[PDB]
């Protein structure tokens, strides 16, 4: 079915740099927006970026720019999120879910959205700790 | 870093002031002043190479104009 | 060779922009205070009120 | 980066009650907001796409409304496994922000 | 506010190298480009007028380039 | 009445000089570069050590 499946939770040091896999099934991997979602256990959710997985571009928020990259892998069909300069406000739970209208690149604001915006694709999330 | 695209070039005629107008419309004949205020013999340095082009007496007064203005801003 | 900042160059923007328009923010909205419009005009419905 | 404000913070409720959520945004997202519910580290249940819309596989016990900026969530009969922390989310102009939650309590 | 006092109007001719001479003796004439680059119909209209003066067929390219370059930069 | 602070004038004024000489200045000794001086040399005290 259409899903997203990530890799298991991490434990890094401070200021290392970690990476989160997120792999498709399901559906044709280059048809649909991969957003990445932070989730502190103290706070509610946060987007950190967009990646669309055909043509690999990018884009975040401003909270993360110079912090955070997307790579792709049209081959195994999955969405590597390295995230650089960990802190302790970093231990987080990272999520991956799609949006679609992903036809070219970038984002698509004004054209259609909704359909599982991003809602289906989730899966179990990846628990991301980042402490000495 | 010669920020040389000044918007006098693209300005806009709306019916409100512009953005520096009042400023605006003395700048360049004032800088002009100043620069024949500080080389006067260019103006005679000038004034003998318009009287050779033209022959006309009053081409003369329009290659003066030509040259002392290109001489403060082209310059 | 050494290096060399040129420096802000703010203030020369400004004067550079000797021709531009106003324009203000709310929130997000670019609030423009200038411009014109075009407008026909149905005066069809109007009553005197006081006839 | 327009702020997204979700009241109230927590609520609690018994089985088979009527439930409103109010989702302000500073700014005008006309039609642009969705809704998960999410269980606590697990996998979600499906709420709104376009603030009036249901997705099939959902319940018709949820439904959506707002027009301008003011948005109004509604579950119509509450019931044991919708105990989650509520969420809506903004589309427009793309620092896509999130609100705060909303937790139930089974009475 | 427009600070008008160029100093390469006052430059010194020692043996260094200047303030920013290497960006100064290019930054007139790209000016100019991109001043003809944006208004390409001011070189017709700068035609038909410096057609009509001198009567020499070598004073109008004069007339051309003195028009040309008054209307970048005193402009 | 719009009151604009017209901001800062460093790169107006580092582009309004492309005649200048960069110099240093430490403990106050203004120390420079690009002078040229006129000595003129006198012979005759000079000599050959050990023809």
């Amino acid at each position: 079915e259409v899903q997203l499946v990530q890799s298991g939770p991490d434990v890094e040091k401070p200021g290392a740099s970690v990476k989160v896999s997120c792999k498709a099934s399901g559906y044709t991997f280059t048809s649909n927006y991969i957003h990445w979602v932070r989730q502190a256990p103290g706070q509610g959710l946060e987007w950190m970026g967009v990646i669309n997985p055909r043509g690999g571009s990018t884009a975040s928020a401003q909270k993360f720019q110079g912090r955070i990259t997307m790579t792709r892998d049209t081959s195994t069909s999955t969405v590597y999120m390295e995230l650089s300069s960990l802190r302790s406000d970093d231990t987080a739970v990272y999520y991956c879910a799609r949006g679609g209208r992903a036809l070219f690149y970038d984002s698509y604001t004004t054209p259609r959205d909704g359909g599982s915006w991003w809602f289906d694709p989730w899966g179990q999330g990846s628990l991301v700790t980042v402490s000495s | 870093a010669v920020t040389l695209p000044s918007h006098s070039t693209r300005k806009l005629q709306t019916r409100s002031q512009t953005w520096l107008e009042s400023r605006e419309y003395t700048k360049h004949l004032i800088r002009v002043e100043n620069w024949i205020f500080r080389n006067p013999g260019f103006a005679l340095a000038a004034a003998a190479i318009a009287w050779l082009l033209g022959s006309s007496t009053s081409q003369k007064v329009i290659y003066l104009v030509m040259i002392l203005l290109i001489a403060p801003a082209y310059s | 060779q050494t290096v060399v900042v040129l420096g802000s160059q703010e203030g020369a923007v400004h004067t550079a922009l000797a021709g531009a328009l106003e324009a203000e923010m709310d929130g997000a909205k670019g609030r423009l205070s200038s411009g014109h419009l075009k407008c026909r005009l149905k005066m069809d419905k109007l009553r005197l009120k006081g006839v | 980066d327009i702020q997204l404000t979700q009241s109230p913070s927590s609520l609690s409720a018994s089985v088979g009650d009527r439930v409103t959520f109010t989702c302000q945004a500073s700014q005008d997202i006309r039609k642009y907001l969705n809704w998960y519910q999410q269980k606590p580290g697990k996998a979600p249940k499906l709420l709104i796409y376009d603030a009036s819309n249901l997705k099939t596989g959902v319940p018709s016990r949820f439904s959506g409304s707002g027009s301008g900026t003011d948005f109004t969530f509604t579950i119509s009969s509450l019931q044991p496994e919708d105990v989650a922390t509520y969420y809506c989310q903004q589309f427009d102009d793309l620092p896509i922000t999130f609100g705060q939650g909303t937790r139930l309590q089974i009475k």
